[PDB]
């Protein structure tokens, strides 16, 4: 533990002798200097560092897998990894593992681009002021990628469970009366009649005399599994039974993707048991800060949480009563600055609690009436991958706390080996409005909604003419791994908590249902939820 | 309550949908009354008879017409159940399509402000205990004299500021105790306040002010005097005149009221919502408070509205209330949607629709602009009342069109207000101008995107018809932008202009379509070199001359005076040539055919001298302060030879004329020979140095002027202030509108329709590698266009110092 400074020239012989000869690692001058600094700091007289170098190189070859170790990033990374493995074994550090280094929240703009090579591959894709503008090919392939994902899901589930094959729509032309099973995107033709769209083509469908699976919502833009007899007399597909694709368990998708290292899995599993007492509190929807009654109720809720602050306090969308837009007036209407005043008022009612706002990440989720998204939509369901609340309106709130995250509407949480997805949207209303009728209670409707969302595998299985989506930011809506926990926030659906296909779906509902400021509590360790209604 | 108007209809809900305060001005004095109002819903039973009959009988089909995109279901407490009777069985709560109008609103819409309880004394006493339900009470009554005669006031104006001076001032009709060296300035304003009160005592005849105005200089250090002292003073005044005073409240933010003051003054309340130098503001406001009381009385007399109407663009609320009344007289469902700017189209208004989105974010007004030199006399005709005249004369399958019946209702109402204002009618004209301005106001309580789009198309087509009419009259158009139109009269002689112009205006007014369209000629141009609105010069009335060339701002500071001087030289040469042609006599070929010969040789020699001077001093320091290209919001061009840019601009403004193209091309070739540049070289071609960034249909909050503000081209003084007036514009409003346009551009790029790159057939399917004609898909809005627009926005924000716009740009990436 004796500190010492050792110059790179004397350490150079032994360093190379092991890094280069034993394993084949090239060490640069700057990297050699950094390694000499590390060895001098964490050991004296620089004699018994052979095991340290061996551990460094073996970790580097096991994880990083490249050359030129002296990049100031590879060396630091391997030293840190050595630190955590020594910590979990319980030197430079001998403390306990902290979940903060394994807890992260992923925005819609910072995920990994995963485009599926149509045959069999899930590839990885990963520049100026207008560097966020999607390209045209992104719009072209937006639905193709979704179809390929659904087709892979069907090829894994249906054939191994039910064994009719899937015939591409282009294969129905010459056939006169044979039976086919089509997987296509239900949509309305420009001529005004329903049809299914496939990468190979499209075909009109005669929806009369169809028996649909009643446990699903059927809407244009959702991908269905129709079955019927093609007719070449009028080029129509007389569908008999149409149902949504079967869902998949998350664990099944993980071995196909094959994404985790063993040490990271062990550490995450260990802190899963160690961190038993962590509480996630999910507030209600439509926190209308403009309303004085809701403002007073929020004070009582924050006071109650101040006694025992939770791990995360998630705030739902539509923070203001009226949609924000450019207002022509000489008063303090000023829909921009009035938002700033509302957040400043929130800061007053939030900085008053010293016990709260400390050791509590505060994630904020935007809604239909938030800045930069309500400017054009005027409070309607506009572009789905909503950008976070602008930082220009969060000066006081961010100054008051120390860990506050402003995230996208379809945000992702990486608290542990499990993934949590938060989504604020009135899915039930749109589903009911755009559900198509077949010419041929509340808990049942909630189950229908959850089943439709999970079977579709997409957060919004809707057409581009009903819910515009940023073309490149579409993977942020795809439920390819089917995350374990999903906060399907809503304002037109009754509060519920359901589990399906290994996924826990929780809907806190509106903040004020009749007279109570409802909010939800989530315990990741026990996977148990409970609502906390508080009277006004 | 007998023929008594409620002064304020404040929402005394107490959780009851229908219970609210009614301060009806009874014959003796105002008294607090409670009402009861069922929540009417316009859910017409479309092809489905539902016999459920939960609480109230439901009318079948409502005998009305819905909104393409007399009280059915008259419940009383929807709180009973939010889920209500959701069935989705052929329009039985399948689509709401009802009314969101809460209490305090349906009362004004249906019941007149003045009302009389058409019941006996026993029924009156029975209704005293619980309230006066509108179902069996409160018939609408005539409003010949709706207001009162002598009403006490409780003036409590307050103008806070962050500098550190508190304006928690209160005024009394007789107490005169204004509690805040002010006596001298107060008397100074009193010196003409004798005349002001004489006007009040001859036109208002409502209240009088005591002459002993005592000013109490008290410093409201903290809340103890900021709020508690004000509350105790106002409760002392309240117990002084018991429910016998009208609160004239002025406060930028109303939360001070609703804290404790509002329920301290439940009596009739009005929300005006409007260091030594700032002292005069208080005395001016207190001594002018006696002027608009008569205006409010007149407004409430004409418009059937109580005194609870807010003064923030009160014309918008008046128009909403009157339009709702005229629409309720007809069997048309309303689209109120008080909570949100979007129309109350049931529930279909909350989801994205491509057509609705397009009609919303499309306000670009076509401009007809012809560039050239016009030796003929051209008139700067300025149109006015285009929207009003358009809706009035619009009388003279389509899913994108507004309802024809609602438009007819609007036309009839506008005709009524118009004829009224024509005869002496103050409020009538106020409301016509206000309607012109509201149609496009999302804050309106009846705003409809379809209606605004319909009005926009009607205005576009009316302007096109006006242009065609002027062309037929024998005058070509060189500019038309919905606020002004420039016509090229064929009369060469400037003397023969007045009679021709008057004949033209009369002939335009003869057409029924433009009868209400008022036109006035602003300026006469004997000569005009027109490139754009912001790049023009010429002789104006024949003796004044103007040189407004935005191209000059993009030249190096040394050459800006050279361009300015040579513009005057060119204009004078053109004038001399025109005079010579007119003297000799008294487009293929006009009066100008050799105007370049006057200054060709001096210009060439000056350019040679300037080129030698530049070659001497281009690289040497201490001169780079002159040979520097200015940075402007529209700057997008890299300049290597600033003198070449100067000669390019001069040659372009000379090439504007169509007749003298050849003699100016020869001059340009000779000029370019100096730089050893070819005549048709790419670098020698003139490209506009400035881009454009227009905020369409920007509205001036004072004079109601609808103009397209351009930020990359207009001078800074012409964007922060209006045109017809000279009042300033809010920085926050400009930044908000710029952000709105930026988000509209982003959304329009994201929701664009792809089309084939070879046959241009629009893409119809969702999964398709390419067009069936073997052509790759391409967008109708290229990505490069949006990138350029974003760069323009960033340049404007960085130059003008728009902080919120910079925050938006940063938040994009
Ligand atoms: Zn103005
Ligand atoms: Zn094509």
């Amino acid at each position: 533990v004796l500190p010492v400074k050792i110059q790179p020239p004397l350490l150079r012989p032994l360093a190379y002798r092991v890094l280069s000869r034993k394993y084949g690692l090239s060490i640069k001058s700057d990297g050699l200097s950094a390694l000499a600094e590390f060895v001098g700091t964490n050991i004296g007289a620089n004699w018994r560092q052979g095991p340290a170098t061996i551990k460094f190189l073996e970790q580097f070859a096991a994880v990083w897998k490249q050359q030129e170790r002296g990049l100031f990033i590879d060396q630091s990374g391997v030293k840190e990894v050595i630190q955590e493995m020594k910590e979990r074994e319980k030197p430079e550090s001998s403390k306990a593992l902290d979940w903060r280094d394994y807890f992260k929240v992923i925005n819609a703009s910072q995920q990994q681009r995963f485009s599926y090579n149509p045959h069999k591959m899930q590839f990885i894709f990963v520049g100026g002021i207008a560097g966020f503008l999607p390209d045209i090919e992104d719009k072209v392939q937006m639905f193709l990628t979704r179809y390929y994902l659904t087709n892979d899901r069907v090829m894994r589930n249906e054939n191994f469970q039910n064994s009719m094959s899937i015939t591409p729509i282009k294969n129905l032309l010459g056939r006169d009366a044979q039976n086919f099973l089509l997987l296509g995107l239900l949509n309305k033709n420009f001529k005004g009649n329903w049809s299914l769209e496939d990468p190979s083509g499209s075909v009109e469908i005669d929806i009369s005399q169809t028996i649909p699976t009643q446990g699903h919502y059927y809407v244009p833009g959702c991908m269905v599994l129709v079955e019927g007899i093609y007719y070449s007399v009028g080029n129509k597909f007389h569908v008999t039974s149409m149902t949504l694709p079967p869902g998949e368990r998350r664990e099944i998708t993980l071995e196909t993707i094959g994404n985790l290292d063993k040490d990271l899995k062990i550490r995450l599993h260990l802190l899963e048991k160690e961190l038993t007492d962590h509480k996630f509190v999910i507030l209600g929807a439509n926190l209308f800060l403009d309303d004085l009654k809701i403002m007073t109720a929020l004070s009582k809720i924050l006071q109650k949480l101040n006694d025992d602050p939770p791990t995360l306090l998630i705030w739902q969308g539509s923070f203001t009563s009226v949609p924000v837009f450019a207002s022509m007036s000489s008063r303090n209407i000023s829909s921009s600055t009035q938002f700033k005043n509302n957040f400043d008022a929130l800061a007053t009612l939030l900085s008053r609690f010293d016990n709260l706002t400390e050791n509590t990440t505060m994630i904020f989720i935007p809604g239909p009436n938030d800045l930069w998204g309500s400017m054009v939509s005027l409070g309607a369901s506009g572009t789905l991958p909503q950008d976070p609340i602008p930082s220009a309106f969060t000066k006081k709130i961010n100054k008051v706390c120390k860990n506050v995250v402003w995230s996208s509407n379809p945000t992702r949480i990486a608290y542990l080996s499990q993934e949590i997805v938060i989504f604020r949207d009135d899915l039930s209303g749109r589903f009911k409005r755009h559900r198509l009728e077949f010419p041929f209670q509340k808990v049942q409707e909630t189950r229908k909604l959850v089943k439709t969302i999970l079977d579709q595998g997409h957060l919004s299985p809707f057409l581009d003419s009903l819910r515009p989506i940023s073309w490149d930011l579409d993977h942020t809506l795809t439920l390819c791994p089917i995350p374990s926990t999903m906060v399907l926030c809503d304002t037109t659906s009754a509060q519920f908590d359901l589990t399906y296909n290994g996924c826990k779906v929780i809907n806190p509902g509106s903040f004020i249902h009749n007279r109570r400021a409802r909010y939800m509590e989530y315990v990741p360790s026990s996977k148990k939820t409970i609502q906390e209604e508080i009277y006004i | 309550y007998a023929n008594s108007t409620w002064e304020v209809l404040q929402y005394k809900d107490s959780g009851e949908p229908g219970v609210l305060e009614v301060f009806v001005t009874i014959n003796g004095k105002v008294q607090n009354i409670t009402f009861h109002i069922p929540k009417t819903i316009y859910m017409k039973f479309k092809s489905q008879t539902m016999p459920l009959q939960k609480i109230k009988n439901c009318l079948i089909e409502k005998s009305s017409a819905s909104l393409p995109n007399t009280l059915p279901e008259s419940v009383f407490l929807e709180e009973k159940e939010n889920c209500t009777s959701i069935f989705n069985d052929e329009n039985v709560l399948g689509v709401f399509e009802g009314t969101i109008t809460p209490h305090q609103r349906a009362i004004m819409d249906l019941g007149a402000s003045v009302t009389f309880r058409s019941k006996a004394m026993g029924a009156l006493g029975k209704g005293i205990q619980q309230g006066f339900e509108m179902k069996d009470l409160s018939m609408a009554e005539n409003e010949r004299y709706l207001s009162g005669f002598s009403m006490d006031i409780g003036y409590l104006l307050h103008f806070p500021t962050s500098i550190g001076y508190e304006f928690f001032s209160l005024f009394k009709s007789w107490g005169d105790t204004i509690t805040i060296n002010a006596s001298s300035l107060g008397q100074i304003y009193k010196q003409m306040f004798e005349k002001k009160k004489g006007k009040i005592e001859t036109y208002s005849y409502l209240v009088d002010i005591k002459e002993d105005i005592n000013f109490e200089f008290v410093y409201f250090t903290d809340i103890s005097k900021l709020y508690r002292r004000l509350s105790q003073e106002t409760t002392k005044l309240k117990e002084e005149r018991g429910l016998q005073f009208l609160l004239l409240l002025q406060s930028p933010f109303i939360t001070k009221l609703l804290g404790t003051i509002r329920l301290l003054n439940q009596m009739p309340i009005v929300k005006l919502s409007l260091q030594p130098t700032l002292l005069k503001k208080l005395v001016n406001h207190v001594l002018s408070s006696g002027s608009w009381i008569s205006h409010l009385i007149k407004l409430s007399q004409y418009s059937n509205i109580p005194i609870c109407n807010l003064r923030l663009d009160s014309m918008d609320y008046i128009i909403d209330v009157l339009y709702a009344r005229k629409l309720k007289k007809e069997n048309i469902v309303l689209w109120w949607n008080e909570k949100a700017p979007l129309p109350d189209h049931g529930g279909i208004q909350n989801d994205f629709d491509l057509n609705t989105s397009w009609i919303m974010n499309d306000s670009e007004f076509p401009k007809i602009n012809n560039s050239g030199v016009y030796d003929n006399v051209v008139l700067d005709v300025g149109v006015d009342n285009l929207t009003v005249n358009t809706i009035l004369t619009s009388a003279l399958f389509v899913h994108d069109a507004f309802s024809n019946d609602a438009l007819n209702v609007l036309r009839g109402m506008l005709k009524e207000w118009w004829d009224e204002a024509l005869k002496e009618n103050s409020t009538a004209d106020l409301l016509v101008n206000s309607l012109a301005s509201w149609v496009q106001n999302p804050n309106a309580k009846l705003f409809d995107g379809l209606l605004r789009y319909h009005v926009h198309n009607l205005t576009k087509k009316a302007l096109l018809q006006l242009v065609n009419e002027f062309s037929a009259l024998g005058s070509t158009i060189v500019y038309a932008d919905r606020n002004q139109i420039l016509i090229k009269t064929n009369k060469y002689s400037p003397e023969n202009c007045y009679a021709y112009s008057q004949y033209m205006m009369k002939a335009v007014r003869t057409n029924p379509m433009f009868s209400y369209l008022d036109l006035n000629i602003k300026r006469y141009w004997d000569l005009l070199i027109w490139m754009d609105k912001f790049n023009f010069s010429g002789l104006a009335c024949d003796y004044t001359a103007v040189s407004q060339w935005q191209l000059k701002k993009f030249l190096s500071p040394i050459y800006q005076p050279e361009f300015e001087d040579w513009m005057m030289i060119i204009l004078d040469s053109m004038l001399k040539t025109k005079q010579s042609y007119l003297k000799l006599n008294s487009s293929v070929e006009n009066s100008l055919n050799g105007f370049s010969h006057l200054f060709s040789k001096p210009l060439m020699k000056r350019v040679k001298k300037l080129f030698k001077n530049q070659q001497e001093f281009i690289l040497d320091p201490q001169y780079e302060a002159d040979y520097v290209i200015p940075v402007l919001p529209g700057s997008h061009l890299n300049v290597k030879n600033p003198l070449l840019e100067l000669v390019k601009s001069l040659c372009h403004v000379m090439l504007l004329s169509k007749s003298t193209i050849l003699e100016i091309r020869t001059l340009r070739k000779e000029l370019l020979k100096i730089f050893e540049l070819r005549e048709f070289a790419k670098v020698a071609e003139f490209k506009d140095p400035s881009l454009s960034l227009v905020v369409p249909d920007f509205l001036c909050e004072y004079c109601f002027f609808i103009s397209d503000i351009d930020f990359c081209k207009a001078a800074p003084e012409s964007i922060f202030s209006c045109v017809r007036c000279h009042k300033a514009f809010n920085q926050v409003l400009l930044q908000e509108h710029l952000i709105q346009k930026l988000r509209s551009d982003i959304e329009s790029y994201l929701i664009q329709d792809l089309r084939c790159s070879r046959c241009h057939k629009v893409k119809r399917d969702y999964m398709s590698a390419h067009c069936p004609c073997a052509g790759a898909w391409e967008g109708t809005l290229p990505r490069e266009s949006i990138v350029q627009k974003l760069n323009v926005f960033k340049q404007v924000a960085k130059y003008y110092g728009f902080d919120i716009l910079l925050s938006c740009i940063a938040d994009l990436t």
